[PDB]
């Protein structure tokens, strides 16, 4: 026939990546960290405890100015924090309560929001009548919304879990490009520090890299087994981790084009809910569904403390732009604020 | 966004008045409201400041007692009940709006005012000169001089810049000593730390002769300045 | 107290926010929600349409039944975001009943029966939905007595019935092959129904379900149980 | 029929995909090394500061 | 030095059973230690029902030590006290169980009330239980310092007491007739719940567990019984009240079953 000769120049294309990925593993990760110092023991205290959500938490973004929060949750609220001195900012009530997502804008004039009614919702907080009103409300996806960030105040980039991507326009409201090639669902996004790339992992057990720029998608990265619940860059954009649902976290190397590490222990039978690295990239915190964090050795796996402070599942956490702090969030409706 | 009073009018020594200020346009239930007064030549002066709810309420100290505001949040209206009419309370009244969270910028608009004529602990704050002859074209100076140190433990000084055109009502310039308001154009800076301020201004313009107060917020009450006149 | 003028007003700001977001959070602790899930072919539709007449994303319906509030978030119909829809009291099946002998579209091999009693075997045996009590509804029961008296179901499926004249025996013969689809359900009871040609009977119904449901989880909050 | 659209884009895909350089991979452990070694400093979740410059601890 | 001629006025093996309801109280006290440290450490994963269980162990906690402070001053030796200190110590002994049972009775409000309504239970702090906790305490403050407040019997030295030497007839009225009030709002809440829930799988246990009234009824039955006897008999009259602290002894043996069946 002649599809069956397509898909067998699929298979000997996928057999030369194989080959040209098995070709450069020489040494591995393990082979070379084998002889810097371990960074010891990290304790980790909570100093504040943000309250006031009344129900499960989903989604929190940092301000860029490493002192303003945002936190999305199922009461329908979507409340900006001033996190130095636990006092709220601004409250917005949302449209639908099914929010699952949430962003903070680079500038700090707007904040994106995002659920299961397939839109996402665009807030002017400097506005001049006092109020936050919805500036925008970009329509066109076919399935729940995932996860949405901000590249300009005029661009944002979103993933979807009808299979797709999209960067759109927000003064105009249309889809400037769309991004196809997932199989699942799309649960996680992050973007290189300099925005001409990101990084996605899909409920497809695999991890795509993008350039918003073209349109297509330059590398993909397979090895995980389950859902790939999280993702986050390298601080200097030349790898990226991500965090699966069979209880275990990799590291991806986009110039290598494998995978270098495994974090995983014995003890962890529950999957990810949320990754984020640290300021240098020498700590890998880790949320996970038995209630509480890890801190993770970036360089040799060697488990080096965990946060547990939280009674529920920990959603996604981030760590600050600046480096002071890492502020969980979970199912209990209480942020934390480590450090 | 717009404010508009009503109330003036001669009045006799020893009655009673009620001014009033009709707000259309923002979002009056989340603003908290001052009044300012000012004398016929003799520069702007607090009167009153009234929360964004109902709660924490200030008068001057010259005022305390006789005067009482009240605001109205379903009719968006703010009143202000003077008793016991003086010879020294003639003067001009206008709103103010401000709304305080982190990082906005209080004393925003102020309204048109009212004026008002009859028949016949507490931070220091100077200026400069009164009076300074300039160019179309020259960057220029003023100073502005406190007696208490402005500058709080958290870092960020309180002294406000405002500025007012003759003939209308003055405008937020500045706000905490280095943050420009919105609207204004990109030649007015501020300088300075602790117990000495200064406004720099680029090449001036036709709409940049005036006089220019300077403000501070660390306490209530909040005590203006002499103003320093720009002619041509 | 340390705390300039602006740090003041901008507490008292956070208390009012804080004030209007507990007088939101009673006014939604006395909400129920109810999700409605049936099974595409099952007549939704009629079943939706009557409700609104006699009172892309994601629907809802607001109502209110003697003085209570719900809730009717109608999905429109995997993995992870069916774990937001606990909290959400009574789940509520649907079901045509009619449908034991006809054959899906798409899969001209298997049954429609019991494709619809797998959906309903991996919804009902998940963990997060251990704290919401399912009730079952059966539309066309007209459809099934006037299909009943005329055909046979011993031939159909292998499970003992007996007689397949009547409708008594062919009803508990769907209760208990819909019923036995359960893993050690305790603490979520399950409130079959059979609802005919349309009525105004089952709201009354479904309120005295989530009214048992919340009675039931009421008595063990106060461990009066 | 309609698949073969599919199968011919997913072969121009990985085609597309399969032709680029890559680096061996201990120059791109020494890159994360070195990464991860000259801003060791910069880092107060690694290094924690004391409790002078931290703003949280600070009330 | 008045009261030692006027218990002789309404006058050897006892010391050798007092310890047994000494060690009983100690069991109290450290089953009701148990209930609050297990309140204190499992609040934040429960409803609001556990704040006022906690109290009760709080009170019931009280219930313990003061009626100890109450056994070992049995001997005359004990009873040569000034008598406003005795007066103190009657009060003690009589505001831990005034404060037991009004727990008991805001328990059984909270229950009613939060059962009658079709919305979930599960808040942790209230304004209606603060107010039912506050006059659970104050009740018992007031009728435990109403003795010592001026309201006593010495005077009028005819017809004091039996039991209570320095109580005039009338304030033992008082506290039958608000115990009988509180036993009969109980049982008519208990009854009413049990009723409700038979409106609407569990109504074969719910009554099992809702006849443990009984523990109440036939453990407070015997200081009301003697007390109402008390009032009945006039002074020299009936000679059973002599060994009435016994009676009273049963009086904290709900002290013992509270936490084992709020909490089974
Ligand atoms: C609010 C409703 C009511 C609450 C409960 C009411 C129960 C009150 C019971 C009365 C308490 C009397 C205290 C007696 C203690 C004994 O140790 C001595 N009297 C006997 O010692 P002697 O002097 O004989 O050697």
């Amino acid at each position: 026939s002649e599809l069956d000769q397509l898909r067998q120049e699929a298979e000997q294309l996928k057999n030369q990546i194989r080959d040209a990925r098995k070709a450069c593993a020489d040494a591995t990760l393990s082979q070379i960290t084998n002889n810097i110092d371990p960074v010891g023991r990290i304790q980790m205290r909570t100093r504040r405890t943000l309250r006031g959500h009344l129900a499960k938490i989903y989604a929190m973004h940092w301000g860029t100015d490493s002192r303003l929060l945002v936190s999305a949750s199922q009461d329908g609220k979507l409340i900006i924090w001033d996190s130095y001195t636990t006092n709220k900012v601004h409250a917005i009530p949302l449209r639908s309560s099914w929010v699952m997502t949430c962003a903070y804008a680079p500038s700090g004039n707007y904040v994106a929001c995002g659920g299961l009614d397939n839109i996402c919702s665009i807030y002017n907080l400097k506005t001049r009548e006092g109020n936050v009103r919805v500036s925008r409300e970009l329509a066109g996806h076919t399935g729940y919304l995932s996860c949405c960030r901000f590249l300009d105040d005029n661009q944002i980039v979103t993933s979807s879990g009808d299979t797709t991507c999209a960067l759109w326009d927000i003064e105009t409201g249309q889809q400037t490009t769309t991004f196809t090639g997932h199989t699942g669902d799309v649960m996680s996004l992050s973007l290189a520090p300099d925005t001409r790339l990101f990084v996605s992992g899909a409920c497809d057990a695999s991890a795509k890299l993008w350039d918003v720029r073209e349109g297509m998608c330059r590398q993909t990265f397979t090895g995980h087994e389950s859902d790939i619940n999280a993702i986050c860059f390298f601080p200097n954009g030349n790898a990226f981790a991500t965090g699966s649902d069979d209880a275990t976290c990799r590291l991806f190397d986009l110039r290598a084009d494998q995978e270098l590490m495994t974090y995983s222990h014995d003890n962890i039978i529950c999957g990810i809910t949320s990754v984020s690295f640290s300021k240098s990239g020498r700590l890998l915190l880790a949320g996970y569904d038995d209630f509480n964090c890890n801190v993770w050795d970036a360089l040799k796996a060697d488990r080096a403390g965990v946060l547990a402070g939280h009674d529920n599942r920990v959603s996604c956490l981030g760590v600050t732009d600046d480096g002071m702090a890492v502020a969980t969030g979970s199912w209990d409706s209480f942020l934390k604020i480590w450090n | 966004v717009q404010l508009v009073e009503s109330g003036g009018g001669l009045v006799q020594p020893g009655g009673s008045r009620k001014l009033s200020c009709s707000a259309s346009g923002f979002a009056f239930s989340s603003f908290g409201m001052h009044w300012v007064r000012q004398a016929p030549e003799k520069g702007l002066e607090w009167v009153a400041y009234i929360s964004s709810g109902s709660g924490t309420i200030y008068y001057a100290d010259t005022v305390k007692g006789r005067f009482t505001i009240s605001r109205d949040d379903p009719k968006n209206t703010l009143f202000l009940q003077m008793t016991s009419l003086r010879s020294e309370d003639t003067a001009m009244y206008y709103c103010v709006r401000s709304i305080y969270y982190y990082g906005s910028s209080p004393f925003d608009f102020w309204g048109q005012g009212t004026t008002l004529t009859v028949s016949s602990s507490d931070i220091v704050m100077t200026q400069a000169t009164s009076s300074v002859p300039v160019t179309p074209g020259e960057s220029v100076s003023i100073s502005c001089r406190s007696s208490k140190s402005l500058l709080h433990s958290n870092g960020n000084t309180y002294l406000y810049w405002f500025l007012q055109r003759p003939g209308q009502s003055p405008q937020l310039l500045i706000y905490r000593m280095s943050n420009l308001a919105s609207g204004v154009p990109d030649r007015f800076s501020g300088s300075g730390s602790g117990t000495a301020f200064t406004l720099t201004i680029s090449r001036l313009e036709a709409e940049d002769v005036g006089v220019y107060y300077c403000m501070q917020h660390l306490e209530y009450p909040l005590t203006f300045g002499a103003g320093t006149k720009l002619e041509l | 107290c340390t705390l300039s003028a602006e740090d003041k007003a901008a507490v008292e700001r956070s208390k009012m926010i804080d004030r209007n977001l507990r007088e939101d959070g009673e006014k939604a602790a006395r909400l129920v929600k109810i999700l409605l899930l049936g099974a595409g072919e099952s007549g939704k539709s009629t079943f939706l349409k009557q409700m609104r007449i006699i009172h892309k994303g994601i629907h809802e319906y607001d109502f209110e039944i003697k003085n209570v509030p719900f809730k009717m978030v109608d999905v429109g119909g995997r993995k992870r975001w069916f774990e937001c829809f606990d909290s959400v009291t009574s789940i509520l099946f649907l079901v045509s009943s009619s449908e034991f002998d006809q054959v899906l579209m798409e899969d001209r091999l298997t049954n429609r029966l019991t494709e619809s009693l797998n959906i309903f075997e991996t919804i009902v045996n998940n963990r997060v939905f251990s704290n919401v009590s399912i009730i079952l509804f059966l539309n066309k029961t007209d459809l099934l007595e006037e299909k009943v008296q005329v055909v046979s179901i011993k031939d159909y499926f292998l499970e003992f019935e007996g007689d397949p004249h009547c409708l008594r025996d062919v009803q508990k013969f769907l209760v208990e092959c819909f019923r036995g689809k359960r893993r050690d359900q305790q603490q979520k009871p399950l409130y079959h129904h059979f609802t005919t040609a349309i009525n105004t009977e089952n709201i009354r119904l479904v309120f005295r379900d989530v009214k048992d449901t919340i009675l039931h989880d009421n008595l063990k909050q106060l461990m009066l149980q | 029929t309609a698949s073969i659209a599919q199968a011919r884009k997913l072969v121009e895909q990985l085609k597309m995909e399969a032709n680029i350089d890559r680096i061996k991979v201990s120059k791109a452990a020494a890159d994360l090394m070195a990464y991860c070694e000259a801003h060791a400093k910069e880092d107060p979740l690694l290094t924690p500061v004391p409790a002078s410059e931290n703003p949280f601890r600070e009330k | 030095n008045k009261v030692q001629e006027h218990y002789n006025y309404t006058k050897t093996s006892r010391q050798v059973a007092s310890a047994f309801i000494v060690i009983l109280c100690c069991a109290i006290v450290v089953e009701n230690l148990l209930v609050l440290i297990a309140v204190a450490r499992n609040s934040k994963f429960h409803s609001a029902m556990y704040l006022f269980l906690g109290n009760l162990a709080a009170s019931d906690l009280l219930a313990g030590v003061a009626f100890v402070a109450n056994t070992l001053l049995s001997g005359s030796v004990t009873l040569r006290l000034t008598p406003v200190q005795w007066f103190a110590r009657e009060g003690s002994a009589f505001i831990t169980l005034s404060a037991s049972v009004f727990s008991l009775l805001a328990i059984a409000i909270e229950r009613h009330v939060a059962i009658a309504k079709v919305k979930l239970y599960g808040s942790d702090k209230s304004c209606r239980m603060l107010l039912l906790i506050g006059a659970s305490w104050l009740i018992s403050l007031v009728l435990g310092g109403l003795p010592i407040l001026g309201w006593n019997c010495l005077g009028h030295l005819e017809a004091c007491s039996t039991v209570l030497p320095l109580y005039a007839k009338h304030y033992v009225l008082c506290v039958v007739t608000i115990f009988s009030i509180i036993l009969l709002a109980i049982v008519a809440l208990y009854v009413r719940i049990y009723c409700v829930v038979r409106s609407s799988q569990t109504l074969a246990l719910l009554k099992t567990v809702t006849i443990v009234l009984g523990v109440f009824i036939v453990c407070w039955l015997p200081a009301f019984s003697i007390l109402l006897l008390d009032y009945a008999c006039p002074v020299h009259s009936c000679p059973i009240l002599y060994k009435a602290h016994y009676f009273f002894a049963v009086s904290t043996l709900n002290s013992l079953l509270n936490p084992v069946i709020y909490t089974w």
